[PDB]
Order: structure tokens, then C-alpha cells, then sequence
């Protein structure tokens, strides 16, 4: 759906590292959770947290040439998580 | 009775909110 | 669960309240008839109602009773908050009373026994309602009573002495409210209603009320039992359900 | 007879404060030259925030409470646009402001404050009144640096015991929870339960999950640990607080 | 010596704070106000205007 | 000043009766208490209420030749009477 954040782009990347970015949502956000894992490859999903002031996030130590799924969740103080956004990326 | 779905529904709720301002 | 508007089909308005609109709604799978309350974040934040709403949700969420209106879940977006709520075809008891002016003994005693049952459950879980009133009383498919709005003029008509006075209170506050509600049903206005906060307060603290001529010896007795100043001389909910006047007249 | 209060009865001086709902001003009653604080609340905003009912009720409540550690209400009146409260003047401000200047309080100041409050609360309980807001921003300081409880999400939620946040039956023991949160907020500077989000804050209160910074004495830790018990029956009685070895070891009183 | 009083639920005489209640006692204000502060006291017109000022200030800060 | 209603006038008169009027007060009034008494004394003041919706009231049964003080009081639901307003009238 129309969700928070709005546009999620991988804006730079290496064989084993990448940088996702998103559009600052105006709605005040406590922090973003970021999940990443090997797409449908039945290894455990991995999760970390970014302060609500931040708009990018950088992941390193990935596997070369693998298709990965990156989910970003924004959290509101009272109401919990917004509807999330996801992206797929190779390498 | 008449259950709208999709962007029709989206428009419905959005219009109602716009009105809510007044 | 996870939700967005995309998860269900919206009907058209089912009433418009202080912060937004309930709408009729159906889940896209399952095809359940439900109500979808919507509240605009900006008006919520403006009135400083946000904290109160959030707590009320969490409280209501853990109550499951045919007579307590059920909250299925909630979810939110940039601008609004959304409550998946049980649908209640036949509206509020407040509306039904403003229509008929007053209710017959049979209807009332029915409504009481439902309310009493609901509150027996609440008190089982140590929860007290503290705001049982007609605007909070929604009517089901079989004209069943669904109590809503758990969390905390006519801002004091259904309040007992111990709560206007800031004093310690228990479950016996719902019993007071129940007696008030019985009276209003049969008589059409609340028993302590006055023109001013202070005169109303005067009346409650003295449990000063009177009955219209036509009110029966049975109802008089039960209402009188419920409206006692001392909360410990009010009956238990068992005793209300077993009351001669109630057995006799409840569907 | 039956004369009403009016603005004309007062000389108005310098503003002492500016609040959500209006200003407080230093004032002086004309016949008696008594020095008072005059709180003006704007009716517009009272309606907006829907608290007019809460206010009216608390005014009736404060009218029956007389204690040196409770701020005195002397009267109230209104205009087309304002409710006015005639209050005891507290010339040393709020403990919040004092808790910001200092960061945290030492054991002596803290226990002295706790003692004062425990008396105030024991008085209120003897009148069957419970749940007083004893948060630092609602505590004023009188002319000898004595606490005045005034009764007219930061850490707000932390000061509410579990039974209240769950809508359960509650007794006088809620005041014992608040007192523990306050004792901790005094020694530490922040409340014990605040977290990133409502849900996490609530999770901690209900599960009584918290920690003391290392500088906190075992004595203080014993007192707070007992005030912040989930089961209200297990919480100490006010006399047990007043006679706690940590309190008696450290208080002016 | 002036006050309005009424009897309560239990029939006890208690004093209504909505009416003028003379401060019939020497006050125990243990506080000296600076001359500057004692000088800022205004009555009459000059006093209504102070609160008026602060209301129009307040209203447009909350967009009343 | 600071009284509700704001200006108060005797609009009409019968020898033994008079009509008083005022401006609709903007604030919401529950009812008004209207009082009147012989300005001399040794006689008790008379009171009656008028709905908040009105801006006028009759006073009847007055005595031919007496000066009267007439006080209007507007009553708020929560807070009580505003500061009252009053006026004199003869015969
Ligand atoms: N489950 C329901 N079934 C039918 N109507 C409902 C239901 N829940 C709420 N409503 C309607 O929503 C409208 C707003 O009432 P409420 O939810 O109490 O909000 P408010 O207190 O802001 O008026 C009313 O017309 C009420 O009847
Ligand atoms: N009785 C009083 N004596 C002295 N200062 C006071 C008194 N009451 C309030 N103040 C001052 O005025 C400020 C604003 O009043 P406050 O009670 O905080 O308003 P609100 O409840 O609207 O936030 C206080 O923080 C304090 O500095
Ligand atoms: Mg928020």
C-alpha cells in the first residue's frame, strides 16, 4: 500500500556491501527496523535498528551474486509499526 | 449494502478526510 | 496481525463522530461483516486524546464476551488510525431511547441482565468500566446489548458519590451505574439530573431521587437497592440477576 | 450579602509562570494585603482539551484538604473567557526546575522530600482521597523549601502503577507506587521505566523491569524495590516508609 | 468577617470557595519581595490590560 | 465590567409591571436568575429563573411608587453565576 517510508532505493553497492536510502516521511518516527536475508533461501532473517533521524542504512558482509530481500519498518511511539516497504537486490 | 473496494474505496476515505477539516 | 485498508473492502458511512467516521467493511478473505472506525491523527494530536485512545485499545483488546463489543484489531497510516470493530446493526441504546422516550419493563430487565452478565465477566478479570451509560451501549443483531468504550452535563449523571469525591472505589461503582441506568430506561431521564454541576453533585451525594407514580413496586425496590450511598450496601451482581423483578420481565 | 470574588479584589503583579492553559500571576488581595498566586485558565483551551470537568471536580476536592504540604486553594471565579484560581504562593518554583538545575538529588534532599510527601499522602488517605499527582512538575516549594503538592510521553506513564494502566481495581497503594518512581527520579534524574515506545514502556511497567545506576546506595535500592512491587498488597505502608532506615538515616525531619 | 457556608451530605458546615472569603488573620508569609517586584503591582484599568495583553498573546499562539 | 449579561435595560413598562432586556451573551448560559427588591429594605428580595435561551423577562406585581433594584445573574453549568449586572427603576 502507500506506506512509511515511501520510496526505498538501493543507491550504491559492492559484491558484499550495499546502501539503501529512503525519503524522509514527515510523520515523526522513533526508529526504523531493517530486516535483510537471502530471498526464499531458508537461512535466518537478520535485523537491526536505525535512529528515526537517519534516512539511509548500510549493510556489509553479504554474499556475492545472491538475491537478497530488504524490508524497512518505521515505528511510531504509540501505534506500533507502519505498513512496511521491501526491495530485492542481486549481489 | 454496496461494498466498494480498491482505489474507489481509497478515494472515498480520502474525500471524507478532506471534508473532516471544515 | 499486520493490516492496511488494502486488507478489506469499505462500505459507506455508519455514523460520524468527534474524530472521524465508522464505515461498514468486509475482509477480502473470510468476508466478515465488521465496522471500521477511523480517526484523523492530526485532530487526535490536537486534542491530546492520543495517549487515552492507545490505552483504551489495549484494555478492550483482552475482553471477549457476547455482550461486550469486540475489538478485532487496529492499524495506522501517516494521517489516520483504524479500529477493526464488531458491527452492531441496531445502533445505540441512546438513540433507541430518544425515539421511544422510555422503555417497557420487559425490554429494560432484558437490557439489565445483559449488562450484568458483561460486568460479571469484567469483574472476573478485575476490570471496572466506570462509564456505563447509554451513549456507550450498542445494539446487536438480536437486539443484543454490546458494552463498548473501556478506559475511563451528563459527564457526572451516572457517577457514584465515591468517584465525584476522588475517594477509593471498587466494582460497586458499576452497580451504582446500573441502578442509574435502570431508572433512566423506565423513566426516560436520569434520577439525579439537575440544571448545574453543583446541584447535580448535591443530589448524588445525598442520593436524593424520586420515582414517577407509574414505576412498579418491583423496579423501585431494585433501583433503590443499587443507589445506596455506602458502596458496601449495594448488591452483588448475582443478586441483581436473581432479583424477582428481573427474572419476571427479562426475555 | 453573598458577595462573589472578582478581579477587582486583586492587585495583579509580575507573571510567575506560563502554562498549557494560561498564566499564573503574583497577586495581592486588596482588603487584607495577602500575597497570592492567581492562576488564569482560558476557557477556549479547557474546552479544546476537554478537561473542564476534571478541573471542576479537583477544585471541589482541594476545598476539603488542609495540610502544610498541600498547596492551598482559597477560591475560584470566572469571566466570559477564563476560570480563575486563587492559590497559595510558592516562591521557590517547582522541583522539576530544581531537578533540572542539579541533574539529580543527593540522599539527604531526596529523603526529606519523600518524608514530606509521605505525610501529605497519609493525610489524603485519612480523608479517603487517593491518586495524587506527585510528579516533580506538580510539586512546588514553599517559603522554607517545603514541598507543596499542587493538583491544578516524558515519564508520565512511569508514575502510573500496573493496575491503573490495565484498568483494574485500584486502592491507596497506587500512591506508594508513585512515591517509588519519584524517589528514583530524584536519585537518578530520569524515571525507571521510560522506553523508546508506548508498547515497550508498558511492557516494562507491567513486568516491573528496571535497573539502578551503580552509584545508588543499597538502602535506597531496598526502599524503591519494595514500593515498586507488582502486587499492591506487597507494597509498604506509609508508616513503614517514614521509618525506613534509609529515610531516617538521611532526612532533616 | 465574610464567607458563604452550607451544610453537607452529613449535615456538617463547610465553606463555599465560589464566594469572597475574607482573609481574617495575620498571614504567615515568610518572604520579602524586592522593591522592584512590589512596584510591579497594578490595579484597575492597568491590571485588566495586563491580562488582556497576555490573552491575545496566548490565543494567537494556539490559533484562537 | 466583566459581567454577563453586559448591558441591561428596562425596555417597557405597565404601571405595576416592567420588561427588562439584555444582549445575548455569546457564552452559553443554562438559565438566568432575576432578582428584585424594594431598594429601601425591611422586605425580602424576590427571585425567579429564566431559560438560558431568552434575553428578556417580565417583572409584575410591583408597587406603584417604589424604587426597585433589579439584578440579573447568568449561571454557567460548571462554574456558577458570572459577576451579576443590575439597574434601578421607579414605580
Ligand atoms: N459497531 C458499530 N455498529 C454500528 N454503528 C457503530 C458501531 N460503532 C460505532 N458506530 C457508530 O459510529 C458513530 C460514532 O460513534 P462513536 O464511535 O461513539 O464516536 P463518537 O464518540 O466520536 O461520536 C455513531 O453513529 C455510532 O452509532
Ligand atoms: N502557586 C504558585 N506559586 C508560584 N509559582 C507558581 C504557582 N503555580 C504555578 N507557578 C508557576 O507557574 C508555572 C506554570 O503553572 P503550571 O501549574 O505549570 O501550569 P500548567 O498546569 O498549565 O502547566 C509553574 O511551572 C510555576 O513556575
Ligand atoms: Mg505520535
Amino acid at each position: 500500500v502507500s506506506s512509511v517510508p515511501t520510496k526505498l532505493e538501493v543507491v550504491a553497492a559492492t559484491p558484499t556491501s550495499l546502501l539503501i536510502s529512503w525519503d524522509a516521511p514527515a510523520v515523526t518516527v522513533v526508529h526504523y527496523v531493517i530486516t535483510y536475508g537471502e530471498t526464499g533461501g531458508n537461512s535466518p532473517v537478520q535485523e537491526f535498528t536505525v535512529p528515526g533521524s537517519k534516512s539511509t542504512a548500510t549493510i556489509s558482509g553479504l554474499k556475492p551474486g545472491v538475491d537478497y530481500t530488504i524490508t524497512v519498518y518505521a515505528i511510531d511511539f504509540y501505534w506500533g509499526s507502519y505498513s512496511p516497504i521491501s526491495i530485492n537486490y542481486r549481489t | 449494502e454496496d461494498f466498494r473496494s480498491g482505489s474507489e474505496a481509497f478515494d472515498l476515505i480520502a474525500q471524507d478526510e478532506e471534508e473532516f477539516n471544515k | 496481525r499486520q493490516w492496511a485498508l488494502e486488507d478489506f473492502e469499505i462500505g459507506r458511512p455508519l455514523g460520524k463522530g468527534k474524530f472521524g467516521n465508522v464505515y461498514l467493511a468486509r475482509e477480502k478473505q473470510s468476508k466478515f461483516i465488521l465496522a471500521l472506525k477511523v480517526l484523523f491523527k492530526a485532530q487526535l494530536e490536537k486534542a491530546g486524546v492520543e495517549h487515552q485512545l492507545r490505552r483504551e485499545v489495549e484494555i478492550q483488546s483482552h475482553l471477549r464476551h457476547p455482550n461486550i463489543l469486540r475489538l478485532y484489531g487496529y492499524f495506522h497510516d501517516a494521517t489516520r488510525v483504524y479500529l477493526i470493530l464488531e458491527y452492531a446493526p441496531l445502533g445505540t441504546v441512546y438513540r433507541e431511547l430518544q425515539k421511544l422516550s422510555k422503555f417497557d419493563e420487559q425490554r429494560t430487565a432484558t437490557y439489565i441482565t445483559e449488562l450484568a452478565n458483561a460486568l460479571s465477566y469484567c469483574h472476573s478479570k478485575r476490570v471496572i468500566h466506570r462509564d456505563i451509560k447509554p451513549e456507550n451501549l450498542l445494539l446487536g443483531s438480536a437486539g443484543e446489548l454490546k458494552i463498548a468504550n473501556f478506559g475511563w452535563a451528563g459527564t457526572l449523571d451516572y457517577l457514584p458519590p465515591e468517584m465525584i469525591e476522588g475517594r477509593m472505589h471498587d466494582e460497586k461503582v458499576d452497580l451504582w451505574s446500573l441502578g442509574v441506568l435502570c431508572y433512566e430506561f423506565l423513566v426516560g431521564k436520569p434520577p439525579f439530573e439537575a440544571a448545574t454541576y453543583a446541584e447535580t453533585y448535591k443530589r448524588i451525594s445525598r442520593v436524593e431521587f424520586a420515582f414517577p407514580a407509574f414505576v412498579t413496586e418491583g423496579a423501585r425496590d431494585l433501583i433503590s437497592r443499587l443507589l445506596k450511598h455506602n458502596p458496601s450496601q449495594r448488591p452483588m451482581l448475582r443478586e441483581v440477576l436473581e432479583h424477582p423483578w428481573i427474572t419476571a420481565n427479562s426475555s
